[PDB]
């Protein structure tokens, strides 16, 4: 009985007060931590930088002049969203930047930081590699083992609309012709 | 990965929504996804992460939705917010009388609630009225009593279990009682006899068995129910009884980990859990089924306590679509075709103030509306039923708008000299006590074959569920005569809230004073 | 990081102010911070740091603050310097009387405390006088009573929990007591029966079933409460009964951390509780609410001894904030309207020299401006009762300045010949007995129509709280007449403490030699 009060009594006291603002600065400074820092150093080499903004993603001045018509956002579930609710966008351009909301709740919770990972992952796979074309025939390959399987909902939770109706399988060519939806799977 | 309440599922999980899914032939818990999981046809959960069980019931949240619990919890109550208690009550299906020549009638018994209603559980019956013998008219004379004599009561009862857990070895204590406070017997808590179980929607002893015999049979009392004359007259008058049950159930059936068997432990006990559960949660009563008043538990926060802060919000909607089975076909609420604007929602008077509050704020007057937006709170009681029949004090089925009566009887599958084989939808026959034979001559007369209060029971029920009427039941053995091809044969049905029980004031028999609806008129050639 | 005590909080915590606040859903223990916690309506917490439970009651600190606790103790008792515990009285509903013809009155009962005032709960009941049957006048010979007769006595009574935590295998030995010293009867501690709950502020059994017959209905004794004629003559005198019962509850319901279970440990037993949480606290006594006596113990502070010197320092305002709800709208002392200065305040001899000392060093006279700086220490005992009415030996509600019961009528909802239908102050119907009804003469003559002692009881209340004199009641079941439109109508309201009980020396029934008060008197025209 002594036993159990001592973890149930850690999770729930806490000895200090970080602050009102300190928080924020190390939610999100852990949440970065997570990836693996050889992308950070591929985004800076290619350019712009992660800056964490405060307030109301919808009005900032790198991106109110820019990509007005893209109001419309699908989050990593395939929901639509307004930018304006979204808590981070990204925009690639000459200069590739990226926007996250600050927030107290990334380590407490996990479904903001999915969607944090997927704009780090979409950066990664249209910005960076494709200077390179490194998604190529062995991602392709395992691309392909997917569709054809047996009873494998793995298509349902990569795959989109588009690409479930493509019936025979995967080929080099479309990669080309097509070149985003695959960097999304 | 923390979890501080010790339940086997993660504290992120618990919060934000998980389901359980098997992959071919193991089970492991995965978070939510909306897309892999909605085809699927899985439940989205939710749950407090400070609490081993968030209903507060004897069964962890982990237990519950991964089916690692005792077998016989009713299925709508495995999902972690609604839970899951026992609900006994008697049913006492005939009596017999006599004089400490027997009056033996058949009774029929229906849970009830009444209104500032309060949990405990009572039911009430009725006894049957007509006259199963011709000549024995008035009770008090086909039992030679006397001024100075006492009746013996012997009644059949079964135990019927509506809630949603079972109960294994006590049998709760139940007192019948008449009138308003005289108690004419309460009965014994048999010692080591229920060792058997009641499953949720069961009886006890089950529909197999014959049912248990009230009186002993034995010494224990000669007459336990003795009864002065004074109370056999209010009987009289009043044709009905009240049977109050308490809540003593016994013990608990757990789930043991080490090898999944599961054994009553002998420490917990159902008179310990009920009143946290009683305190942490908001009622909902439903007679939606089949006119049965049917009660259930949601898990609701309640502002004022931190700990109690941790359950996930409850939306009405959502509370009615996980507890009862209302569902979206095209995104509106329905039970199996019945949209939700069908019913009447009642509130006790703290609800109904929060309620005008949460209608305030959201400027909104039509409930039926705004259902998706209106918070529970713990302690609520809300009361939902089928807006179409009448009711009384009690709330039980009383009547309805004679239209509807109307429209139920309007298919006629045969019709003949000898009588009607109707097929009617089986919730109706329940509010219609019996039916009025009449026949009108060419010029207006009209000739009642069973004229008499009490001999209203013609229509029985065949096998395949086609109700027909018989003439000769409460007729002379006898064919129906008819004195014109041209002469309407009319059919009247009497409603149970406008029927009479006793004989006026000078003792009229007669059928006359009574409010009797139309539900039938053809052409003699026709029949 | 260091805790004594071993309650889960780390000591400086304690010490110096904390409070839980729920993070959307996992809720956290946070150091009180004094400009981004209070905006929120966060309640700040102190305690001692070398007491596992401040109060000195079953629960920690830690789970009170966090709501870990049995879901049935009381709001006001979840802070941590407020005890918890049970305080069960019995309440007598009715009475009748007969001889080994049966005077059936109802009676009203009223939890009571008399002076140098004791820990021990005790009743007291009065039988209702009024005449409900014309006949039965002197109730010496409406039941044949001889002198070598006896009577017998049957009364109905329900236990309540006015205290704040739950009881639950037990329940109190009580013995009923006439006059001084004259026990009647005990009424047994029935075994292995209460194994219902009784929350604080309810009854057993609960309001919809039949009270507890008193007399055993069996064959225990044929007539336990038997009573010489001497007795039944005072009696006959006095109304009055009074209901001793002991402190002898049952066990406590604990909270398991491992699975959040609350069972019934049989080894702690609130007798021996009781009396740590009795010589360690401030006790208040206060008729605020519905001018009924509540009781609170708040823990107060004991110079003579070092662990008690722990505790945090309780200032008088503090307790009546935290204990009943008094509140600061414009940081003015107030419960519900009513400013603190409509209260008086009463204090045991030992309190009162205490608090006459302390304003000595403050230099103070009027105690309602120096509130905030009055300590309190352990085992005071003190008694707020509002300053309107006025009261009798027991501290009961008896009655009040004339002006107050005028000011009560001046809302004449509607007047006719039938009687007045008002809408009074539910508080006010308390404090009298009854109304003599008068017709008078233009010229200055006077009519009583109830003239008769025992006559007063025409005052019914409807449905919708309005109070309805009916004068047919005791009347000759005929309308009011009236000798002239120009004839002043005249009604005038008895107090209780102004009221005869009994006829006087010479039998007189007559309202002559009562105080009464001018409540209406409007002309024959203006009804």
């Amino acid at each position: 009985q002594e036993e159990h009060l001592k973890e149930i009594m850690k999770h729930i006291v806490k000895i200090e007060v970080k602050g009102e603002e300190a928080v924020k600065k190390e939610a999100a400074e852990k949440l970065l931590e997570k990836v693996p820092s050889d992308v950070l150093e591929m985004y800076k080499a290619i350019g712009g930088k992660i800056y964490i903004v405060d307030g109301d993603i919808t009005k900032h001045i790198s991106l109110e002049a820019l990509s007005e018509d893209k109001k419309k956002i699908k989050d990593i579930y395939g929901k639509d969203a307004l930018l304006h609710e979204h808590y981070v966008y990204a925009k690639e351009g000459y200069e590739p930047v990226l926007v996250i909301q600050s927030s107290e709740d990334y380590v407490e919770n996990t479904e903001k930081a999915l969607n944090v990972y997927y704009e780090i992952g979409k950066i990664l796979s249209r910005d960076i590699l494709s200077k390179i074309n490194q998604p190529y025939q062995k991602f392709l390959d395992v691309l392909n083992t997917i569709k054809n399987a047996s009873d494998s909902d793995g298509q349902d939770l990569l795959f989109t609309n588009q690409l479930k109706e493509h019936p025979t399988d995967f080929s080099v060519e479309f990669l080309e012709q097509n070149s985003n939806e695959v960097q999304e799977v | 990965v923390p979890d501080r309440d010790n339940d086997g599922i993660p504290d992120s999980l618990e919060v934000e929504g998980y389901t359980v899914d098997v992959k071919n032939k193991r089970t492991f818990l995965s978070p939510w996804i909306s897309n892999i999981h909605e085809k699927k046809g899985l439940t989205k959960y939710k749950s407090s992460p400070e609490k081993w069980s968030t209903a507060s019931d004897p069964y962890s949240d982990f237990e519950k939705v991964t089916g690692r619990i005792d077998k016989n919890v009713s299925p709508e109550a495995r999902h972690p917010l609604v839970a899951a208690y026992p609900i006994v009550h008697v049913d006492m299906e005939n009596i017999i009388l006599s004089k400490n020549r027997t009056i033996s009638k058949n009774t029929s018994t229906s849970r009830t609630h009444t209104s500032g209603f309060s949990n405990s559980n009572s039911s009430t019956v009725a006894i049957d009225h007509s006259l199963s013998l011709a000549g024995e008219r008035t009770w008090a004379e086909t039992m030679g009593l006397n001024t100075a004599d006492t009746a013996r009561l012997n009644a059949n009862i079964r135990y019927v279990n509506t809630g949603t857990a079972p109960i294994y070895n006590v049998l709760p204590t139940t007192s019948l009682v008449l009138g308003k406070n005289q108690t004419l017997a309460t009965i014994k808590a048999k010692e080591n006899q229920l060792s058997q179980i009641l499953a949720p929607n069961n009886y006890y002893p089950s529909k197999n068995l014959a049912p248990i015999a009230l009186n002993a049979q034995d010494d224990f009392s000669s007459t336990p129910i003795t009864m002065n004359y004074n109370q056999f007259l209010e009987l009289e008058k009043t044709k009905q009884l009240r049977l109050d049950t308490d809540q003593v159930y016994g013990n608990i059936a757990t789930y043991n980990f080490e090898n999944g068997r599961v054994r009553v432990d002998t420490g917990s006990n159902w008179s310990e859990v009920l009143p946290q559960i009683q305190e942490t949660t908001a009622r909902i009563i439903f007679n939606g089924k089949d006119l049965n008043l049917v009660e259930r538990r949601i898990a609701a926060v309640n502002p004022s306590d931190p700990l109690e802060t941790t359950k996930p919000d409850m939306t009405l909607k959502e509370a009615l679509k996980i507890a009862f089975g209302f569902n979206e076909p095209n995104g509106n609420l329905q039970y199996q075709g019945k949209d939700i604007t069908e019913f009447d929602f009642n509130f006790d008077q703290q609800t109904s103030q929060n309620i005008k509050n949460q209608l305030a704020e959201l400027n909104a007057t039509n409930i039926y509306t705004v259902l998706d937006k209106i918070k529970l709170n713990a302690k609520m009681n809300i009361l939902i039923r089928d807006k179409r029949f009448h009711y009384d004090r009690n709330n039980i089925a009383v009547g309805a708008d004679e239209s509807v009566v109307k429209e139920a009887h309007r298919e006629v599958i045969n019709s003949s000299t000898e009588g009607l084989l109707l097929n009617i939808d089986k919730d109706i026959r329940k509010i219609l006590s019996g039916y009025i034979v009449e026949i009108e001559d060419t010029e207006g007369l009209k000739e009642v074959i069973n004229d008499r209060y009490d001999m209203l029971n013609i229509s029985s029920l065949r096998q395949d569920g086609k109700t027909f009427i018989d003439f000769k039941k409460y007729n002379d053995k006898l064919p129906l005569y008819i004195s014109n091809p041209n002469y309407k044969v009319n059919v009247y049905a009497v409603t149970k809230e406008n029927t009479i029980i006793n004989p006026s004031e000078n003792g009229d028999t007669s059928t006359n004073g009574i409010k009797k609806i139309l539900i039938f008129s053809k052409k003699g050639y026709e029949i």
